[PDB]
């Protein structure tokens, strides 16, 4: 009874999280409108976000429907690699979409000679590399029928600052520059209803980077504030095992709503869905 | 495949890895459309850049501009606009000094800006609006008013707010939100209209950025 | 379009030289490029391809792994790098102008050719008669056999036929099975099924007095049959 | 004399009015319709970075030529597709391209008002451009070889114009369009064409005598596209107006029309299947439909382009037809 | 000016005599033409895969 709520809400997030990225992908794959080099970028975070989908959240939610590990030990440890691996991806994905962004925004000299999809497959790989630097240490070794990540306080810092703080710091610096470009931009464009459209852009610019960077934060910023402080608090300091698990799930959740923020709300999007 | 068939799949892939690198290099030029009607200064911007299509090559601050002139083609611009539906801008020509002249000078070239503000196939097409001789504009300005081509006009007749009002009913044409008019008054002895239309050119990129961001 | 090949002389056995042809008159970059040589009594034999752009590179059995085949686009030089040289090398080593695409006419073109001196599964191509004498003015068919079918599922029988003329390079006549090369008059035909071929003459003048050889170039290794002599 | 050009404009009507006694479709309502033409893509046609305006097919049905405003002329074999040719343009504001019955060579031209006529088989491997043909003042926007010495363009010029090639001048000007002329389908017999222009008529030319033997006005708006019946007695056109108009040469007057309510779009490309009872139309909604040319119905759709289908063709031998598109690929079809 | 309205008189005159049939005897060659060639015609009657080129 009480398990089967868990387990329905958790399976409906999964599936919704795997529908949303693999239709994403589908739509990169079916267009040719949408492949493009920003594209090229969201269809890979839509591709993360997916692995973390089909990966970790299924895995994820049977060892909170069971509120055990019914699995192995070597499946644990593959658990936590794949599990920090695809969310860091996922995360510094959001920050090469935004590096991307602010390149387009701020260097159209380079958006028109320099920006090629060689440049996005660069950044994907290397959301990937950094994921894998903060995933694979513990397996090499840096750390009870529980399956917890590594508590180790070097390896906290080193996790949680190079998949979240280090990424969040760039992509707040990357989105402040991108909105201060945004209103410069609006602001030598701007006959009262050329001033009503200047306000409205204005508007539209916080609304969005709000929807970005809002989505992000309230998705891993309280699972990652825990996540470094916690294990710092290894004796004092006790999570209710109940906001663990919501604000691990908001982090996993920020997968399922990064489609819908980069591509769902994406007009260029939305039609290329309409063709299907 | 046969020996001929392998070496004949070979020439094709060698064409399309020619064909990928044309694309590649062609996708980096900024296309411009230039327009205008007769005597404005569509000659003037041309030479400042530098048969019935003539196109400018032309490198400024990093950035390769192709220019499409096409006021020699004296037909039915619907059958041909739309091969140029994917250019950056068009830069339209306006002579400013053809508000009191008629072949209305003024009054053709605001109906050719509105036909082209609102083609189909250029909906979001920014236009690099440049109002030419200035300088002819003004001396002319202060003997005959601006009532000869806008009979509403009932504003001062100095050249700063005559020109403002010939500006503003080119750009009350434009009725789009996604689509801007880059206005600049030329007087053909100005070095400066490319530096105009690579500002106009960046800001076009850099609001379709924006615009694909969602910021915009 | 000429072919200029350099190199040749006379070598010790075991030694090694350079090949040169200076292509010009053509755009040497897009065409595929043979090197054919021709002991000096006996008939062609395909050496070495190099296809347009290097990507494809083929030899012969008889000479892969010693000889090298290379190209320099922008100088328009073809190279034959030839190693270990046995008296069996000793030929005249004609370079060979070849494109492909659909209806193309490969082999088209041959260079003058440089004679090379050494002191001292494939298919097979037949041709059981040689020096056949012929008379001016009346018709002579030059047969061709195949050990394997010529005929492609495609639909192309890739027979080739070429006059060598006496003291004077090959020249293509009919490049597949009955489709006539460009400046040959139309009294040359082409005909033939699978592995038998023939080449029928209509008129033959004083100048088809030649060795006419067949070629295959279904799969790589081609062979040339032993030539057919046109004798007054 | 505008009262005389009216009384002969009324003496044409009345003698077209006079040969109408039963439409072509109450001749054809007997026939039985042709079920539903699926035709299917069997290759597609990728190389092209920019709108294909134009493609012709080879006489030998196996190769043909695609223009794109990318610059590029691209020979295809259909077969296998292979690029045989990727012809650099000089200007890439190319809008036509023939290819030649012979297939030595291959035309294209455009808002350059040139015919470029380029050597497909020289002794050099390279494609060179052996004829540019200059004379036209308005855009090229048709040119169909009649042999490797005749070629007849089409131009936004109003006129029409036939060229020998090597001397590279217009041995015939055909004039008496007054809207841009948009489109040329040769007869079979090559003695006389056909061109639709945006007068929205379309003008029957003598080759030889240079002069217009008949004026078909049937449509609204532009003639964009316009071939003869295989029989070369009738016509279709392809107009603005999304409608397609059959034309007889003998009864001198439409036909049929090929017109659907859910079809407001305007028509690029128009040609027959090879017994000519299919009219294949393109259409600026991204597909192309398939008309019963007999009973008008509308037999089939070949959708699967991503923009304006601006060009489609069919074989001499009526096997495949290719559709190419704005999208940048043209696609065979069975 | 007067030299085009003569020419046009001219072209309409060369037009208007002519041997029009009946669109009756056109409709009728029509069908004759492709019910004579429906046979072979590709497009309209499929060839099988194996006469088809492009398969
Ligand atoms: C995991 C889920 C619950 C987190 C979702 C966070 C979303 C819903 C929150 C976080 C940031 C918030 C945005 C912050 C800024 C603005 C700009 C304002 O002009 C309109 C509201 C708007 C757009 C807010 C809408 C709601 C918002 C986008
Ligand atoms: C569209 C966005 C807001 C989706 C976010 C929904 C997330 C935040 C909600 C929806 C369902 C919720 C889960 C429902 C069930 C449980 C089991 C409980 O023992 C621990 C919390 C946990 C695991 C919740 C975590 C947070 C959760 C996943
Ligand atoms: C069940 C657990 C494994 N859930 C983890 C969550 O899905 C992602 O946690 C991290 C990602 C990256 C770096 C990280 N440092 C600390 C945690 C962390």
């Amino acid at each position: 009874s009480y398990q089967v709520i868990t387990s329905l809400l958790l399976g409906t997030l999964i599936f919704c999280a795997v529908l949303g990225n693999a239709c994403v992908v589908a739509a990169i794959a079916l267009e040719r409108s949408l492949q493009n080099v920003a594209n090229y970028l969201i269809g890979s975070l839509a591709v993360t976000d997916l692995m973390v989908s089909v990966l970790v959240l299924p895995m994820a939610a049977l060892y909170q429907v069971l509120n055990k590990w019914t699995l192995g030990q070597v499946t644990c440890d593959l658990f936590i690699a794949l599990d920090v691996l695809c969310c860091t991806s996922s995360i510094w994905h959001l920050c090469a979409i935004a590096l991307d962004r602010y390149w387009a925004i701020t260097d159209p000299i380079d958006y028109v000679n320099k920006r090629t999809p060689r440049r996005a497959a660069a950044l994907i790989s290397l959301t990937w590399l950094i994921g894998f630097l903060i995933s694979i240490p513990p397996m090499l070794g840096w750390r009870p029928d529980a399956c917890t990540i590594s508590k180790d306080h070097g390896y906290t810092i080193y996790s949680t600052f190079g998949a979240f703080y280090i990424p969040l710091l760039l992509m707040l610096v990357l989105y402040g520059r991108i909105f201060r470009a945004a209103r410069f931009r609006i602001r030598k464009t701007v006959a009262e209803a050329k001033r009503k459209m200047a306000l409205a852009r204005e508007r539209k610019t916080v609304k969005t980077l709000g929807i970005i960077m809002g989505t992000f934060i309230l998705c891993w910023l309280p699972f990652f504030i825990v996540a470094l402080v916690l294990p710092f608090c290894e004796s004092s300091c006790h999570m209710p095992t109940l906001l663990g698990a919501i604000i691990n799930w908001l982090g996993y959740s920020n997968s399922l709503l990064n489609p819908v923020i980069y591509a769902y709300f994406n007009k260029d999007f939305q039609n290329a869905f309409k063709k299907i | 495949l046969s020996a001929e068939e392998r070496a004949a799949l070979e020439r094709s892939k060698a064409i399309e890895k020619n064909l990928k690198e044309d694309g590649i290099s062609a996708a980096k030029d900024v296309k411009l459309l230039l327009l205008g009607a007769g005597e404005s200064g569509k000659n003037t911007i041309v030479k400042q850049m530098k048969t019935g299509i003539v196109e400018t090559h032309f490198t400024f601050k990093n950035l390769h501009f192709r220019l499409f002139d096409v006021g020699a083609q004296r037909s039915e611009r619907k059958k041909w606009i739309h091969c140029f539906e994917d250019v950056t801008a068009i830069i339209f020509c306006v002579a400013l000094s053809g508000y009191d002249q008629v072949l209305n000078r003024m009054h053709a070239s605001l109906k050719l800006f509105d036909s082209i503000c609102n083609n189909k196939f250029f909906i979001d097409t920014s236009i690099i609006l440049f109002l030419n001789k200035k300088d002819l504009f003004g001396e002319k300005i202060k003997k005959s008013p601006l009532t000869i081509c806008f009979p509403e006009y009932t504003g001062p007749n100095t050249y700063e707010d005559a020109a403002a009002y010939i500006q503003a009913q080119f750009e009350s044409k434009n009725r789009s939100p996604n689509k801007e008019i880059y206005c600049h008054m030329t007087c053909s002895t100005d070095t400066n209209n490319i530096q105009v239309v690579f500002d106009a050119v960046t800001d076009i990129i850099i609001a379709n950025n924006l615009r694909g961001c969602g910021l915009y | 379009v000429q072919l200029v090949e350099s190199g040749g002389g006379l070598v010790q056995p075991g030694g090694s030289r350079k090949l040169s042809c200076s292509a010009s008159g053509f755009a040497f970059s897009s065409f595929g490029m043979h090197w054919v040589r021709q002991a000096p009594e006996k008939g062609l034999e395909w050496v070495a391809y190099i296809s347009s752009g290097s990507g494809t590179i083929y030899y012969a059995d008889t000479v892969k792994g010693r000889f090298t085949i290379s190209r320099d686009d922008p100088k328009n030089t073809l190279f034959l790098q030839m190693t270990s040289l046995r008296s069996e090398d000793t030929a005249m080593y004609y370079c060979v102008r070849s494109i492909y695409y659909y209806g193309s006419s490969p082999f088209d073109f041959w260079g003058q050719g440089t004679t090379l001196t050494v002191s001292s599964s494939d298919i097979v191509m037949t041709q059981a008669t040689s020096s056949v004498p012929v008379t001016p003015g009346e018709s002579v068919s030059i047969s061709c056999r195949s050990s394997k079918s010529l005929l492609h599922s495609n639909g192309n029988t890739y027979l080739y036929w070429f006059l060598q003329r006496p003291g004077q390079s090959p020249q293509l006549l009919i490049y597949r099975m009955s489709n006539l090369a460009s400046g040959v008059p139309d009294r040359f035909s082409g005909s033939g099924s699978g592995t038998a071929f023939t080449l029928t003459i209509s008129r033959l003048e004083a100048e088809d007095v030649g060795v006419y050889y067949c070629m295959q170039h279904l799969e790589y290794p081609l062979t040339f049959g032993a030539g057919t002599k046109l004798e007054l | 004399l505008r009262q005389e050009a009216e009384q002969l404009k009324n003496q044409i009507r009345d003698a077209r009015k006079a040969c109408a006694d039963a439409t072509l479709s109450q001749i054809t309502n007997n026939i039985d319709p042709v079920g539903r033409i699926q035709m299917r893509t069997r290759r597609t046609l990728r190389g092209h970075l920019a709108k294909i305006y134009a493609m012709h097919w080879g006489t030998d049905s196996r190769l043909l030529v695609s223009a794109s405003q990318d610059g590029k002329l691209i020979i295809w074999d259909s077969y296998t597709t292979n690029k045989v040719h990727a012809i650099p343009l000089r200007s890439s504001w190319v809008m036509t391209c023939a290819y030649a019955p012979s297939g030595n060579y291959v035309a294209c031209g455009g808002l350059d008002n040139i015919c470029s006529i380029y050597n497909l088989k020289t002794r050099e491997g390279n494609v060179r451009v052996s004829r540019e043909l200059a004379g036209h003042t308005g855009y090229l926007s048709c040119c169909r070889f009649l042999d490797d010495n005749q070629i007849v363009t089409s131009s936004g010029d109003t006129t029409c114009a036939l060229w020998d090639i090597e001397t590279g001048q217009q041995t015939t000007t055909f004039t008496g369009h007054t809207g841009d002329v948009m489109s040329l389908s040769l007869a079979p017999d090559t003695r006389l064409f056909v061109s639709g222009a945006c007068d929205a008529s379309a003008k029957l030319w003598d080759v030889r005598e240079g002069m217009c033997r008949q004026t078909f006005t049937g449509h609204e708006s532009d003639i964009n596209a316009i071939c003869f019946f295989p029989n070369g007695n009738a016509f279709a056109t392809g107009s603005d107006d999304a409608t397609c108009r059959l034309f007889d040469l003998r009864a001198d007057q439409e036909l049929m029309t090929y017109s659907h309510d859910n079809i407001i779009c305007g028509i690029t490309s128009v040609s027959f299947s090879k017994s000519g009872r299919l009219l294949l139309a393109g259409y600026d909604d991204f597909n192309c439909n398939v008309w019963d040319a007999l009973k008008a119905d509308r037999a089939g759709v070949l959708a699967g382009h991503d923009n304006r289908v601006s060009c489609l063709g069919v074989t001499d031998d009526g096997m495949a037809v290719a559709t190419g598109s704005w999208d940048s690929f043209l696609k065979i079809w069975n | 000016s007067i030299a085009q309205a003569r020419k046009l008189v001219e072209q309409l005159k060369m037009e208007a005599n002519i041997d029009r049939i009946k669109v009756s005897k056109a409709a009728a060659d029509l069908m004759a033409y492709c019910e004579a060639h429906a046979k072979e015609d590709p497009l309209l009657t499929p060839v099988p895969a194996s006469e088809n080129p492009f398969r």
